[PDB]
């Protein structure tokens, strides 16, 4: 076979190994989400000191914690914008998930609370900016640098997927490179508990597995789908089904053909021919074998999953450190007013927020 | 000749 006796033993040992932690994992989880901790505090012990980013809803804001002089990252929600687009929900998933959580790769929510206008999340702060960012600068990761990252995001689903959360919006926006150089996902607006299938129609489209496209009951293997389109974008500095406007980005990951740069490994290719699998009887992440069909395959052969874990392996970039509070791995976005009303909003939509 | 979205990518919360 592939394997020889010793290796084949080694790997076995290995994949039972995971099977007790993430039993554990779920134990502690189950704990935390069944009877969650306060974790409250409002907006006048923190200083506002710069917008981190945009979203729907609101901003990530960099605030000061004003009695331990911490930094945090600060995700501010308006009441009347999240009813509107019926984000309610979502929102209500993004917290309680937060809450409950723990992974070395998942940032860490410290408080959350509300008043008259907003709903507030502070999270640690994650110095060294978006993957976005720094995948834009230098065009394209090598295929080793883009290994890295994935590896960690493969732990991360496998981890999330245990617990039945779907994460729901993989992009490199979303994956904030930390002093070591390795992930923290942020940005859990569309997580959602799930024991089998869901319906929302949501995402980001260039991410979009067909089956949510489809409008069709689809599983946590649309993350599978998504981590391909993330693999595919840091090794080629652009996502495989690319356009100007939504729809047509839809229609061409319904047709589902996917072309390569010439540079790719055939290693490469491989895996993403089996992650961008339309039919989900042969996507990878999706089958008996479960995420050790894309743990074993390959392109990932020189990976040492418990070392990614342990963040004992070499990270191919260290992001510029210029102290505790420093932004200058953000890009500049206008600064908007944070108005909180007199009367309450939306009080009955967010109770138990 | 390919086109498409180099800027930050928003979420859509239907289709």
């Amino acid at each position: 076979g592939h394997m020889g006796n010793a290796a084949a033993a080694k790997k076995g040992s290995e994949q039972e190994s995971v099977k007790e932690f993430l039993a554990k994992a779920k134990e502690e989880f189950l704990k935390k989400w069944e009877s969650p901790s306060q974790n409250t505090a409002q907006l006048d012990h923190f200083d506002r000191i710069k917008t981190l980013g945009t979203g729907s809803f609101g901003r990530v804001m960099l605030v000061k914690h004003k009695e331990t002089g911490n930094h945090y990252a600060m995700k501010i929600l308006d009441k009347q914008k999240v009813v509107k687009l019926k984000q309610i929900e979502h929102t209500l998933n993004e917290k309680r998930i937060l809450q409950a959580v723990n992974f070395p790769f998942l940032v860490k929510l410290e408080f959350s609370f509300k008043d008259n206008s907003n709903l507030y999340m502070v999270m640690e702060y994650v110095p060294g900016g978006e993957m976005f960012s720094h995948l834009r600068r230098i065009g394209r990761f090598s295929e080793p640098h883009a290994r890295f990252y994935a590896a960690q995001i493969v732990l991360t689903f496998e981890y999330l997927h245990s617990l039945d959360l779907i994460y729901r919006d993989l992009k490199p926006e979303n994956l904030l490179i930390d002093q070591q150089g390795y992930i923290q996902v942020t940005d859990f607006g569309f997580a959602k508990r799930v024991k089998g299938r869901t319906w929302t129609l949501c995402g980001t489209p260039e991410y979009l597995a067909p089956e949510i496209i489809l409008s069709k009951g689809y599983n946590k293997a649309v993350d599978w789908w998504a981590l391909g389109v993330l693999i595919y974008e840091m090794a080629a500095g652009y996502p495989p089904f690319f356009a100007d406007q939504p729809i047509q980005i839809y229609e061409k990951i319904v047709s589902g053909k996917v072309r390569f740069p010439s540079h790719f490994s055939s290693d490469l290719k491989d895996l993403l021919r089996n992650l961008l699998q339309v039919d989900l009887t042969k996507r990878f992440g999706n089958l008996k074998n479960g995420v050790n069909d894309i743990k074993n395959h390959k392109w990932f052969a020189t990976t040492d999953w418990i070392a990614i874990y342990q963040r004992k392996v070499e990270a191919p970039f260290i992001p510029k450190f210029k102290g505790p509070g420093d932004t200058s791995n953000f890009d500049d976005y206008e600064e908007e007013e944070i108005r909180v009303s007199i009367n309450e909003k939306c009080g009955k939509e967010f109770t138990e927020f | 000749i390919a086109a498409g979205r180099t800027g930050r990518r928003q979420a859509i919360h239907d289709i």
